[PDB]
């Protein structure tokens, strides 16, 4: 078998929005979700509201 | 070259000489298990290697859409339905040559005059 | 003009027919080729020559 | 190469054949090792021949390949003086056994004087590529060249002279240079760094 | 290019599951040595284990596809030398819209399955603005139309036009042109033209040009002066 | 020549055998117990459990308010079972692995003295390497030998 | 070329890339409306007339 | 067979050292340098046919046009070594020996390499100076090749007028290497200026000067 | 491309393009077209970017490099480089192609050219070329003038033999020759059919003067003088070939005034095609 090759275009996928939109607001909703949980953390080992 | 395996062992068989009888047998280094030689052969490189040439063929190659289709006759059934491609094997030096596949028998005959 | 027309056409017709003969005779290992050169690449290199000589 | 024998094309043929880089696997089709206790006696029915003539303590193990006679003829060589160079190569811990030219199968086998196999397999590749049968290192696919040369007559106009030149691939300058039957004065590298290294700076 | 489009993708889970229900023989029974001919078969990358007619297997998919069970977007490709069988239900593939060529036929040789009589179907939805509003979809659930990747391209074989190459069988101005001699054609191509992305649409005759002239208009068509938007 | 724009025009002026019953057990036998395939990779084809001798035995072998991560149940319970059974006379040793992706569908059809049969459904999977054939455990002194 | 023929016939060409346009074709077409077939034509100097 | 070969080399290496030796100002004839490779077999290879190096060490005198221009210049000792590897009790033997004829430099001729204790030891007696090659790298005199064009060595007196007349410093002048092949071949020393003539295809003739490192 | 069945090696499969611009092409053509232009866009914007940083290290490298009055080209630390530009001293703007008479031609056809012998008969100029010719017949002083002169060329040509190996007669040279005569023959109205009054004397006295009167090093002394001769070599070469004394009278027939003015003018272009020191 030859080498195979890098550029054969049916090995290439294209990203639009959704995939883009998907990735970035995966982040951002796990950073949200950790902050939620600090804030939790913070009041009940502190007691206050 | 065609080595075998060991029984329960299922390991490879490395060849061992029989100073005793002065002949060649097969051991099996994690256990007991030795058995004959079947032939002096052990090693054989082959560096001009021309098997791989005709590889590939399946049952199913005559309905390959992306093959192309040829009108001469099969030696053997003389049936003028094939379809023929080039040598499998891929080198600089591969030759050329093609390989018809009759769509009747099978069969696989080349297209070379010289050597057949 | 047409007859240079039809000139050209058939100029480049047994052009196209050398290389069809090249590829029989390639295919039927009956081509030597050059020395120092694989194969394939005489094939190539002498398939390319006889196009470009057609075009010009 | 030289000016008398500049025309000549065989001689060409010649020094293409003292210079471009010859190895064992070149001519090499294939090999196999074998088991065969007996130094005298072979197993192998059809090498009987070479046991008959060849021959008129050592290895049970035997070492056999096969060459391409369209390399033996392709890249000059004799099936004799390949049985030399390997015996001056690895002088008498090998025994050495070649067919003949007239055998339709090229046959050469060998063997030796604690897990033998290793190191005989070991001792393959440097049969294939650490042996250099003849010709210069680092060489490879001279090319003849039929070069047209500007030369005066003997009637002092000048006179297109074709000579057959060797183009060559790879560069090694010094012994290409010392080779005989050359002409060591118009020899020409591509690489000029080897030309500073050999014949200095200007 | 103007018909080419991007996958969105869909669920694996419900071909995986579909395969078994058909025959495919799970990985973990697999014994090298005692199935030797079997196609083993992938979806996604992921190889969930064989199948020993792959040729009725890819018909049956093959068939799913075009009566739009499954979603077309959904590439499969069988290579017959490598013994696999490939999917693809992924998204972010690419895909174009091809005729899809059928040998089996009342009359001869193949023939491409859109005939006039869908044609008119569709220019009575066109012109109109009867019922059902036959268009693109109806196209594509009916099995006329065929989305492939570059993936599926490996396996198939394309005639450029459907009058001039289909049927087997000059003036000096036109061009010259290939035989028919392949009589395997599983697709066939929808016009040539759509090859061309937008900037080269508007070029007249961009077969005449030198390629670099078709670049360098690329380029200068977007840079032109003229009515952007009526607002 | 031209394109052909008038088609608005066009198109509006053309327009023997034997038969033996299955039943399904009362369940408080499945409820007593659950059922697991047997295989092995020994390639010794004969293997009943007879041949393999016998005694035969089966058996498997300060912080403040903080964060724990969570998971599901039925994964849970499997990696919570993470010691694998074995069986032995008193020597060959076979060790076994959840196949994992074959509990799938599996029904037991158990063939009893009469033609008729039972069905049970099957509960897992396992495959059991026959174990120290050979018998050389060589452990962290063969890793020493491999630093070589 | 093209252009100037559906400018006299009044009807707007085709130029889509891989067609069976020909360039004899226009010329044929052009040569009905009396103009010169392959589109040179006769001028005069603005200075001199 | 590879003995005649062998002798074949060490024959042209030979003509290539005595036309050095010349080039250098040393007295030998044109047919002395010319003479056939038979004559040289016969003249220093045994009856069994392998030849005797140890026959083929030999002086040389300068010219007198050369002891005109470098007066200082003395008489050269050549050796060869039949020693395929040179030992340095024999690299010891070729420093004493040129020291007792009390030559002003010496040349020796190895045939495969030396020991480095032997090359550490060459700089032992200033101002004599031990020039050391390679008989596999003297088969073929390079200055005969076509793209080296002529040099010469220079007398101080000579150099000191062509620094004055174009107002230079030493180190102004276009450099050469002393590993230079030339540069070994002419035996040149720091601070000695060579001249070449090149054969232009502008000028025709041009002069250039360089300086040993 | 999918179009074609494996394994087609046809020029059609493999692209070769038949049909010409004005026919146009099929689709697959169009494509393959399209692929050789792309090549030749992207090469292009390659061999540019990398060639200009090219320019700027030979910029960079070669910025200081001057030619100094004493004609030496150094660089900025005094370090020479060449000890005469060019190696002939000649601004690369005021020169051209000149033929080698010498260098080229056959024995025979050379020397019937060059060679004049009043006492042999085969050689001797015809009298009515130059007035005197007859009384200048057989005369020793001249014949030995003409013989050194004749040996002078030959000498010469042996030289250029070993200059230039394949004997190429075109060389880049200053100061086109054969304007000069052409310019002064048409200026003075050389008249073909009458006698010239110039002498033998006259003309190999003449250029061997003129000769001394090119100079490119001005200094004094030994080593400048042989670099001034090294300089002035070739151009000699040239020199003396064209006025040979065969070539002046057969040939151009010049008179007085016309051979005087053209000795004049080849000397004086010629300092003018000196590099001016200063040059960067
Ligand atoms: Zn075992
Ligand atoms: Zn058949």
């Amino acid at each position: 078998k030859d080498q195979d090759d890098r550029d054969h275009f049916g090995k290439k996928r294209l990203d639009l929005a959704g995939p883009l939109l998907a990735q970035l607001f995966k982040t951002l909703f796990k950073k949200l979700t950790k902050d939620i949980f600090r804030y939790m953390q913070r009041t009940v080992e502190e007691a206050h509201d | 070259t065609t080595f075998r395996f060991c029984r329960d062992c299922n390991n490879m068989l490395y060849p061992r000489e029989d100073k005793e009888n002065n002949r060649l047998l097969f051991e099996c280094r994690t256990c007991s298990y030795v058995e004959e030689a079947g032939s002096p052969l052990v090693y054989r490189h082959e560096l001009i290697t021309n098997i791989g040439e005709t590889a590939g063929v399946v049952q199913d190659i005559g309905s390959d859409p992306t093959l192309p289709r040829s009108d001469r006759e099969c030696p053997k059934c003389h049936s003028r339905e094939n379809v023929f491609f080039q040598s499998q094997q891929r080198r600089k030096d591969t030759s050329m040559v093609l390989f018809f596949v009759c769509l009747s028998c099978s069969h696989i005959f080349t297209s070379d005059q010289k050597n057949k | 003009d047409g007859p240079t027309m039809r000139e050209i056409t058939e100029t480049i017709a047994e052009a196209k027919k050398k290389v069809l003969d090249v590829t029989k005779e390639a295919q039927a290992n009956l081509l030597t080729a050059k020395h120092g050169m694989t194969l394939r690449e005489s094939f190539e290199d002498n398939v390319v020559r006889f196009l470009n000589e057609a075009r010009d | 190469l030289e000016p008398g024998h500049a025309a000549d094309q065989e001689q060409a043929k010649l020094i293409r054949s003292a210079i471009e880089h010859t190895t064992l696997k070149s001519v090499t089709i294939a090999s196999e090792i074998y088991y065969d206790p007996d130094p005298r006696s072979t197993v192998i029915p059809e090498d009987e021949e070479i046991i008959q003539l060849h021959f008129s303590q050592q290895s049970p193990w035997l070492l056999r390949l096969e060459l391409d006679r369209a390399a033996m003829n392709d890249k000059d060589l004799t099936m004799g003086q390949v049985g030399e160079r390997i015996k001056q190569t690895f002088k008498n811990d090998l025994f050495v056994i070649w067919s003949e030219d007239n055998d339709e199968k090229l046959i050469i086998r060998c063997r030796v004087v604690a897990e033998e196999d290793h190191m005989l397999k070991k001792i393959e590749n440097t049969m294939l590529e650490n042996i250099t049968l003849r010709g210069v290192e680092n060489i490879e696919r001279v090319v003849m060249m039929k070069y047209d040369r500007k030369v005066p007559s003997p009637t002092g106009e000048y006179v297109k002279e074709p000579e057959w030149v060797l183009e060559t691939d790879g560069v090694n300058l010094s012994e290409v240079m010392t080779v005989p039957g050359i002409d060591p004065t118009r020899i020409y590298t591509n690489s000029f760094i080897d030309i500073m290294e050999v014949l200095g700076i200007e | 290019s103007l018909m080419s489009c991007i996958s969105v993708g869909t669920d694996p889970m419900p071909i995986i599951t579909f395969l078994s229900e058909w025959g495919m023989e799970p990985l973990e029974d697999y014994v090298p040595h005692q199935s030797p001919d079997a196609t083993r078969v992938f979806v996604n990358g992921v190889w969930h284990g064989v199948h020993r007619n792959p040729a009725r297997l890819m018909e049956t998919l093959r068939t799913l596809r075009r009566k739009g069970d499954i979603n077309p977007e959904v590439s499969m490709i069988r290579d017959i030398r490598e013994k696999e069988l490939k999917i693809f239900t992924d998204a972010g593939r690419v895909y174009r819209p091809l005729f899809i060529v059928e040998d089996d036929e009342s009359l001869g040789h193949k023939e491409l399955k859109v005939r006039k009589g869908h044609i008119a179907k569709l220019m009575a939805t066109e012109y109109q603005d009867d019922v059902e509003e036959y268009t693109w979809s109806s196209l594509l659930n009916e099995g006329l139309v065929e989305y492939i990747d570059a993936e599926e391209e490996e396996s198939i074989l394309i005639a450029m036009q459907p009058e001039d190459l289909e049927p087997a069988e000059v003036d000096p101005a036109k061009r010259i042109r290939v035989s028919h001699h392949a009589t395997t054609f599983t697709h066939c191509e929808i016009h040539p033209s759509m090859i061309l992305g937008v900037a080269a649409s508007i070029i007249p005759f961009p077969d005449h040009n030198q390629s670099p002239r078709n670049t360098y208009q690329s380029a200068m068509g977007k840079q032109a002066m003229g009515v952007f938007l009526t607002n | 020549f031209i394109k052909r724009d008038r088609m608005r025009r066009n198109f509006l002026r053309m327009r023997e055998y034997n038969e033996f019953p299955l039943r399904a057990i009362p369940k408080e036998d499945l409820e007593n117990m659950r059922t697991h395939l047997l295989k092995f990779q020994s390639k010794k084809k004969i293997n009943p459990v007879t041949d393999f001798h016998l005694p035969v035995r089966l058996h498997r072998k300060r912080k403040t308010r903080q964060l724990k991560v969570l998971d599901e149940n039925a994964k849970k319970l499997r990696f919570e079972e993470f010691y694998p059974w074995v069986m032995e006379d008193f020597y060959n040793t076979w060790v076994g692995s959840y196949e994992a992706g074959n509990s799938d569908s599996y029904v037991l059809l158990s063939v009893e003295d009469d033609g008729s049969f039972t069905m049970i459904p099957a509960d897992k999977v396992y495959k059991f390497t026959a174990r120290n054939k050979y018998a050389t455990l060589t452990i962290d002194e063969a890793e020493k030998r491999m630093d070589k | 070329l093209l252009s100037k023929v559906a400018a006299l016939s009044g009807n707007e060409g085709d130029a889509s890339p891989f067609t069976d346009i020909t360039v004899e074709g226009i010329s044929k077409l052009l040569r009905e409306h009396g103009y010169q077939s392959r589109g040179f034509e006769v001028m005069y100097n603005g200075h001199t007339g | 067979q590879e003995n005649e070969r062998n002798i074949s080399r060490l024959w042209r290496a030979f003509r290539t050292v005595k036309e050095m030796v010349k080039d250098r100002g040393y007295f030998i004839t044109q047919e002395e340098v010319e003479l056939p490779l038979e004559d040289f077999k016969a003249k220093y290879c045994d009856s069994m046919g392998r030849p005797q190096r140890k026959m083929m060490s030999f002086q040389a005198n300068p010219t007198e046009e050369s002891i005109s221009k470098f007066p200082d210049m003395g008489s050269l000792w050549v050796e060869f070594c039949d020693e395929p590897s040179v030992g340095v009790k024999t690299m010891k033997t070729f420093v004493i020996h040129i020291q007792e004829k009390n030559f002003q430099t010496g040349i020796f001729v190895y045939q495969n390499n030396i020991t480095p204790s032997a090359m550490k030891l060459v700089p032992s007696i200033p101002p004599a100076t031990i020039e050391t090659f390679n008989e596999a790298a003297l088969v073929v005199n390079i200055t005969h090749h076509e793209l080296v064009p002529k040099h010469i060595r220079l007398s101080s007196d000579e150099k000191r007028e062509l620094l004055k007349r174009y107002r230079l410093k030493e180190s102004q002048l276009p450099r050469i290497q002393r590993a230079d092949p030339v540069a070994l071949y002419l035996g040149l020393k720091r601070g000695e200026v060579v001249k070449i003539i090149r054969k232009s295809e502008t000028s025709g003739r041009y002069a250039s000067y360089r300086i040993c490192m | 491309l999918p179009h074609f069945s494996k394994d087609d090696y046809s020029p059609e499969s493999k692209g070769f393009v038949e049909n010409s611009y004005l026919r146009g092409l099929t689709p697959q053509e169009f494509f393959f077209h399209a692929m050789g232009g792309r090549e030749g866009l992207i090469d292009t914007a390659v061999k540019t970017a990398e060639t200009g940083y090219i320019q700027r290290r030979l910029v960079k490298a070669l910025e200081d490099i001057m030619v100094h009055y004493d004609n030496t080209t150094r660089n900025s630390l005094g370090n020479v480089i060449q000890f005469i530009y060019g190696e002939d001293g000649m601004d690369a703007a005021h020169i051209e192609k000149q033929s080698l008479d010498t260098i080229g031609g056959s024995d025979a056809a050379f020397e019937k050219r060059y060679r004049v012998d009043l006492l042999n008969t085969d050689h001797t100029l015809d009298p009515s070329l130059l007035e005197s010719g007859s009384e200048i017949l057989g005369d020793l002083k001249l014949q030995v003038l003409l013989d050194e002169e004749y040996k002078q060329l030959v000498k010469d040509r042996k030289f250029l033999r070993e200059v230039f190996v394949d004997g190429e007669a075109n060389w880049p040279l200053p100061v086109n020759i054969r304007r000069i005569i052409q310019n002064a023959q048409q200026t003075f109205h050389i008249d073909h059919t009458k006698p010239s009054d110039l002498t033998i004397k006259d003309i190999v006295l003449g250029v061997k003067d003129l000769q001394e009167n090119l100079l490119v090093l001005r200094g004094k002394n030994e080593i400048i003088q042989n670099a001034q001769r090294d300089a002035v070599t070739l151009f000699c070469c040239l020199l003396r070939s064209r006025l040979a004394t065969r070539r002046v009278l057969q040939e151009y027939r010049l008179t007085k005034q016309a051979f005087d003015w053209v000795l004049s003018n080849i000397e004086a272009q010629f300092l003018r095609s000196v590099v001016h020191p200063g040059e960067m």
